[PDB]
């Protein structure tokens, strides 16, 4: 019984330290603005025939 | 009984600086580890007045850097110091590193000390990459991109830690965000660190010069070697500021002074002097895993050299091949920095192959044959049958 | 206080290096004696026996490298000198 | 490497302000400032610098506000929310004629002309280099290369080609005395100047220099003799050995 | 501290998302953006949201892209470096409609018009303060007291004079279906979504607070159990004195 | 390490104080001993009998000042209420 209750408090104390390591490591992550998927477009018109477009 | 050894927050300082019986022979190389820890304090303080007046954007870190070059009264003096302290810290800081190589100061009753400081080494690079980040100049953006993709060597998921680490999908602001706070918070646990490392020490002293007991004659601390500190510390406030004032930029490189452009990158870059010894060795062997673990493997053949250097008669102040060796190992090791230094080409591959080869072999081989060699030659040559 | 690990240095009186008899010092204290003794005998002649003493440990792995520098420099000038096109191309590969 | 993108060493020109002690000829920067502003007017930017700086240093003092009273900058709002521009004062930094970054991609018929405020620290061989390129152009370009029409050639420039407009002619700027109308004054003028916006705080730092190797080196000194002073006390100690009598 | 100075104590509502476990009741949300959009109009700013935050709490995927090509952001130049216009995409926040500060003390007769987007969480109370300010004036204004012109009463408002008339009339919203005509509603809306929009993290916050509650109040329990447990090797020691033998 | 000055603890087995004997503790061991012995008993009666030997202590003090609290509030809105002419003046100004 006294180890049960020992094995028990280590459980809830192990998904604590879980989920509070979890919540400060996601606290670096990228945020959500940063998600922006950016689309461009480009004119191929004028482009030069031996040159580099960036 | 005398109040420097009562009071407890001057009890400590007396067995620290006040009374601790240093060897008789001590030369310049200890009072060189002094100078090393009163530089490591001045960066820490003008890096305290450099905070006080610096922003942290992307879009306003650069012009942050011009404003304390002139807008402040007396600030170019402040980065000027910082940035040449600095690369003189690391200089003195690989000295510091041959003069423990060379006496055997790594014996067996001080690995914990030496451990300490080689953790204290990768600490320091790791700082001063990220402070040259914090400027992000033209070249220092490419350098944190790279030295951030390094992790994507990673077997299976290296995609996700690289992009968690670095902030997104591109160089932004919470990617210099966070490297400025993470400079600006680490080097209080290099202090840290270098308490600990203080600690480590006073358990044995500091070994002779002639890598014999000390034991036998000591002589006081503070009023003897004090002064062995002053006088250096002097020479060290000298040169600083000869290179501070007369000849400012020329141990750094003359990219850092130009905006972030992530789109044109010039021919040439390179990092500062004190990382090319080991760029020279990841552009070396030609892989990318490879080079991404031999550079922390270079870190951990360092690490392995006790217990390897099997020489019953300690340092290399008697014995004529090993300290050639060491010479030719030292002049290695500038070889190898110029050589990462220059251009790759085609006499220049083997060239840094072959370096690395004998980097290593001197690490792992060359130390516990030759040894064992001088003591055998020792034992033989004062017996008679 | 709380006992440590054994130690292989004291402190003043319980040093621990081997206790010794009949050794006897002396001193002169540094108020009766010039601050400045030999400065310049001493200075030249020990510098240049000191010099002396080691100068080959230093000469010759600068002596080996340098070498390897001027044969490395000196065929990379020669490799990009005229040679692009029947030297370049046959060791570049 | 081949020399011909890795560009000719610069020659080691004895500049005038290369010296220990010398400072900047800033009779010269008076001259500097009127070849730059009038021959790369609409090419270049030098938009880092504020003209509270150069009062005191090259010019004397209204002559700034007379300038400034040329350029607008865009006031704060007035009652009705229409912009307004007012003329510039002594806090203001030299406009760049190109307005952001596109109109200079648009004009130079090639790439963006980089910020002269700080162009004389980020090359190798600071100082010269662009009295070099300036100066070092030729007539003609060596035989055997082909360039992109429309484009100039640099043999001091790594590759060899430069979208540098070679305008550093004679007959052009006429300072105000009998000095210019010779490609060497002009350029000279302007390597000096902008060697100087590089960091208008020469003079102080040589003088403060000067003041903190003297102090250093009287201090090396002293403490090169205390050290020899104290540390003779042990220094000259003897030692005489007698063996104790066998007894045990 | 007289009364006027200060105005009346806010009351104390019966607030439907209140409660440590209730969430919003964002099938209003979706109808206080209508009417907020509709009656604040160009008068107040909430310029700190971005529209894809208003995706999934009140409004589905699309319908806010389809207000969102309704606007202007003023994003980067073409080639000949003019400023361009385009529709606005989904991470862009909503657009103050007073440009940048001085239309707006041109035009609501008097002082700044607050920021909203964070004006419930910065007021003493203010769950109901806003509630009390939006309803609280006389349908006449009160008799003998002194009024500057233009400014109309409040007995809510801190010094009884606001700025801003009452905008809150009957049958000028109609959200979809038979619901206005009540100033109630469109206070109660308007009122639940600044409440949102001063944190958009109510729902995510109360159900990891019920969460970390709930373990560490386990997580307590058991800590008292296992106090209770090995220190009672020292709670029930008992000690028995003996005199000891006289004789020294 | 250098000797310290004198203290009036030390560590386990010179703890400095007066030598005792005829002391002798007992034990149970936590494991067979049913920690809740006293859980309600205890708890109750102990809890009430002890906040009644400590009450006085925390209610004269509380009473005082809430006294002073309600006396000051009440003459403070006496003083903004229809007062402010015949009251106010005499004490205010
Ligand atoms: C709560 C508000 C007040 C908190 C104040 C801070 C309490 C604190 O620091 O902990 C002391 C804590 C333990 O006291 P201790 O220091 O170990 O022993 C000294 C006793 O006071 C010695 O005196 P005593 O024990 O005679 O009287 C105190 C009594 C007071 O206890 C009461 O009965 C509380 C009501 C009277 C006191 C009122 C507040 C004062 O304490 C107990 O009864 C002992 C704890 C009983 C709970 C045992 C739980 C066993 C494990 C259950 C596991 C269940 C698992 C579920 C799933 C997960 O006292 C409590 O019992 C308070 C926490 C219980 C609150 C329950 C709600
Ligand atoms: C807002 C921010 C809040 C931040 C809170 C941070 C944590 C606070 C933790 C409080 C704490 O450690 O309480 C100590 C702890 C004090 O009890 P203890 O650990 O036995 O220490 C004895 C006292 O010094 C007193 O000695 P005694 O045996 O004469 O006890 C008389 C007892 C008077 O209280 C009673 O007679 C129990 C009935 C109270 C209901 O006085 C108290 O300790 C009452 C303080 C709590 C009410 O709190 C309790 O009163 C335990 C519950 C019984
Ligand atoms: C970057 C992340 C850095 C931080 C990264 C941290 C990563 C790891 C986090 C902790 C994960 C585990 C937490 C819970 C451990 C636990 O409950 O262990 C309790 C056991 C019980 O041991 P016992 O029953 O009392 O005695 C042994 C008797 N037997 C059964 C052998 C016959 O005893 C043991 O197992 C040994 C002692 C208990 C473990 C040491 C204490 C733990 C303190 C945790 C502090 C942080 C929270
Ligand atoms: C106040 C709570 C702050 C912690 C928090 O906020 O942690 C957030 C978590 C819940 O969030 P989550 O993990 O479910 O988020 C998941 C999706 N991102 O809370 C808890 O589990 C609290 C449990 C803590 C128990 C004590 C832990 C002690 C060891 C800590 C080691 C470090
Ligand atoms: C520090 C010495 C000055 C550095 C310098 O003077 O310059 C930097 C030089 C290379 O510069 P470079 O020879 O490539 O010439 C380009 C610049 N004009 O660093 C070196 O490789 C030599 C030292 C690196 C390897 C030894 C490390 C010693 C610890
Ligand atoms: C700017 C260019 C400078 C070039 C010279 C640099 C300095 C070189 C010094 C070499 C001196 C000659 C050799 C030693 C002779 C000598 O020892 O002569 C005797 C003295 C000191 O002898 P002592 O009393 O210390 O001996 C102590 C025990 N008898 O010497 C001098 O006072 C030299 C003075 C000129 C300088
Ligand atoms: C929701 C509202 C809850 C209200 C009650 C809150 C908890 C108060 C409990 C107080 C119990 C009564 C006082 C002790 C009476 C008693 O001792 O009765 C006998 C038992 C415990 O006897 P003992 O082992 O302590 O005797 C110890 C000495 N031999 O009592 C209980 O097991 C009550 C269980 C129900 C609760
Ligand atoms: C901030 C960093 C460091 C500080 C402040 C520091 C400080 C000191 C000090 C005060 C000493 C006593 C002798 C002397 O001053 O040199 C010392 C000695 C020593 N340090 Fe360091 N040190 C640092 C980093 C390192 C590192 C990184 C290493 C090794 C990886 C190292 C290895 C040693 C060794 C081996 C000694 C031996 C002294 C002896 O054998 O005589 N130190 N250090
Ligand atoms: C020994 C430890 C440290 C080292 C080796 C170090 C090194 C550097 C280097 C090399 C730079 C680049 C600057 C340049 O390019 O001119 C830099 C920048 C900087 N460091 Fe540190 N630093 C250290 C500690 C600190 C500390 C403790 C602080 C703050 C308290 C700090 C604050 C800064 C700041 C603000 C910059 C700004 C970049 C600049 O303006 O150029 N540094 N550091
Ligand atoms: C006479 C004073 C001038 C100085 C000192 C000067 C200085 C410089 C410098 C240092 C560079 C960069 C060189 C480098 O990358 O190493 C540069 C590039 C450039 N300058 Fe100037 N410049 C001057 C006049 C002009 C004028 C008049 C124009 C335009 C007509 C111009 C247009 C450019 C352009 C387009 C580039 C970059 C394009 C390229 O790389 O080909 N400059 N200038
Ligand atoms: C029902 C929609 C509206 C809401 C929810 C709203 C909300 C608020 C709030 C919370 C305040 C601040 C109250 C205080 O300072 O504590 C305020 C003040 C103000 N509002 Fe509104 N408002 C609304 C409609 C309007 C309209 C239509 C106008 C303009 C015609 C307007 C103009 C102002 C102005 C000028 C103030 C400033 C008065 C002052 O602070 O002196 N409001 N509003």
């Amino acid at each position: 019984y006294a180890y049960f209750m020992v094995g028990a408090m280590g459980l809830l104390s192990s998904a604590g330290a879980k989920s509070t390591v979890e919540t400060f490591i996601s606290s670096m992550t990228a945020t959500a603005d940063v998600l922006a998927m950016a689309k461009v477009e480009v004119n191929l018109a004028a482009i030069p025939l031996g040159k580099n477009v960036v | 009984m005398a109040f420097r050894k009562s009071n407890v927050y001057l009890s400590l300082v007396n067995s620290y600086i006040i009374d601790s019986p240093q060897p008789s022979s001590i030369n310049y190389w200890w009072n060189m580890g002094s100078l090393l820890g009163l530089c490591l304090v001045i960066q820490i303080v003008t890096g305290i007045f450099m905070a006080m007046h610096y922003s942290s954007n992307i879009e306003l870190a650069f012009s942050s850097v011009e404003h304390i070059m002139r807008d402040v009264h007396n600030g170019y003096i402040l980065r000027y110091l910082h940035a040449n302290g600095a690369s003189f810290f690391f200089m003195v800081m690989f000295m510091h590193m041959a003069k423990g190589l060379y006496y055997g100061s790594y014996r067996s009753p001080r690995v914990t000390l030496w451990n300490v400081g080689v953790i204290i080494f990768i600490l320091t690079i790791a700082t001063a990459f990220l402070g040259y980040c914090c400027v992000y100049g033209q070249m220092s953006h490419w350098g944190a991109t790279v030295i951030t993709n390094l992790f994507s060597a990673i077997p299976f998921v290296g995609n996700d830690i690289v992009s968690w680490l670095w902030g997104g999908f591109s160089v932004s602001n919470p990617t210099i965000q966070r490297f400025f706070a993470l400079h600006y918070l680490v080097p209080f646990i290099i202090a840290a660190m270098v308490i600990m490392h203080l600690m480590a020490l006073h358990i044995h002293g500091s070994s002779n010069p002639l890598g014999i007991t000390g034991n036998l004659d000591r002589i006081p601390m503070h009023s003897y070697f004090i002064f062995k500190d002053l006088v250096t510390v002097f020479l060290f406030m000298l040169i600083l500021a000869l290179f501070v004032f007369y000849s400012p930029n020329t141990l750094g490189h003359p990219d850092n002074y130009i905006p972030g452009n992530p789109l044109v990158t010039p021919a040439s870059i390179v990092p500062e002097w004190y990382l090319l010894p080991f760029y020279a060795i990841l552009r070396s062997i030609p892989d990318k895993l490879l080079g991404v673990i031999t550079m922390f493997a270079a870190i951990l053949v360092l690490l392995v050299l006790p217990f390897t250097d099997r020489s019953v008669v300690r340092g290399n102040t008697f014995k004529v091949l090993s300290k050639f060796f060491f010479f030719i190992f030292v002049f290695n090791f500038v070889l190898l920095g110029q050589i990462g230094a220059c251009h790759v080409e085609v006499p220049y591959v083997l060239m840094g192959q072959i370096a690395t080869f004998i980097y290593f072999a001197y690490f792992l081989i060359i130390v516990p044959v030759i040894s064992t060699i001088e003591n055998v030659l020792f034992y033989i040559g004062r017996v008679n049958k | 206080g709380p006992p440590s690990g054994k130690t292989y240095m004291g402190w003043w009186g319980h040093m621990g290096g081997p206790k010794q008899k009949g050794i006897t010092s002396y001193a002169v204290s540094p108020y009766a004696q010039k601050p400045l003794q030999g400065i310049f005998h001493n200075a030249v002649f020990n510098s240049f026996r000191r010099f002396k003493s080691q100068f080959l440990y230093v000469l010759i792995p600068a002596g080996i490298y340098w070498y390897w520098w001027k044969n490395g420099n000196e065929y990379n000038e020669f490799l990009y000198s005229k040679a692009g096109r029947e030297e370049l191309e046959r060791v570049n590969v | 490497m081949t020399a011909a993108e890795h560009g000719l060493h610069a020659p080691a020109y004895a500049w005038s302000h290369n010296g220990p002690f010398e400072t900047f000829d800033h009779a010269s920067i008076r001259r500097g400032y009127q070849v730059y502003r009038e021959v790369c007017a609409a090419c270049h930017s030098l938009d880092r610098v504020a003209w509270r700086t150069l009062v005191g240093v090259s010019h004397t003092n209204e002559e700034v506000r007379n300038m400034a009273e040329e350029f607008e900058y865009d006031d704060e709002p007035d009652e009705q929310g229409n912009p307004k521009k007012r003329p510039g004062k002594l806090s203001d930094y030299i406009p760049g004629p190109y307005p952001n970054e596109q109109a200079a991609r648009a004009a130079n018929q090639g790439a963006l002309p980089p910020d002269l405020s700080l162009i004389v620290k980020a090359r190798h061989g600071g100082c010269d280099y662009i009295f070099s390129l300036l100066t070092g152009y030729p007539d003609e370009p060596p035989a055997g290369v082909a360039l992109p029409p429309g484009s100039n050639y640099n043999p001091y420039f790594p590759g060899g080609s430069i979208a540098m407009a070679r305008v550093l002619f004679d007959d052009m700027v006429e300072y105000e005395d009998g000095t210019p109308a010779t490609t060497s004054q002009m350029a000279k003028d302007v390597t000096t100047f902008l060697n100087w916006c590089a960091e208008p705080e020469h003079d102080e730092r040589k003088r403060l220099g000067l003041k903190t190797v003297i102090i250093l080196s009287s201090l090396y000194l002293l403490s090169i003799w205390v050290k020899k002073f104290k540390w003779a006390g042990i220094k000259t100690r003897k030692f005489v050995f007698n063996p104790p009598k066998p007894r045990k």
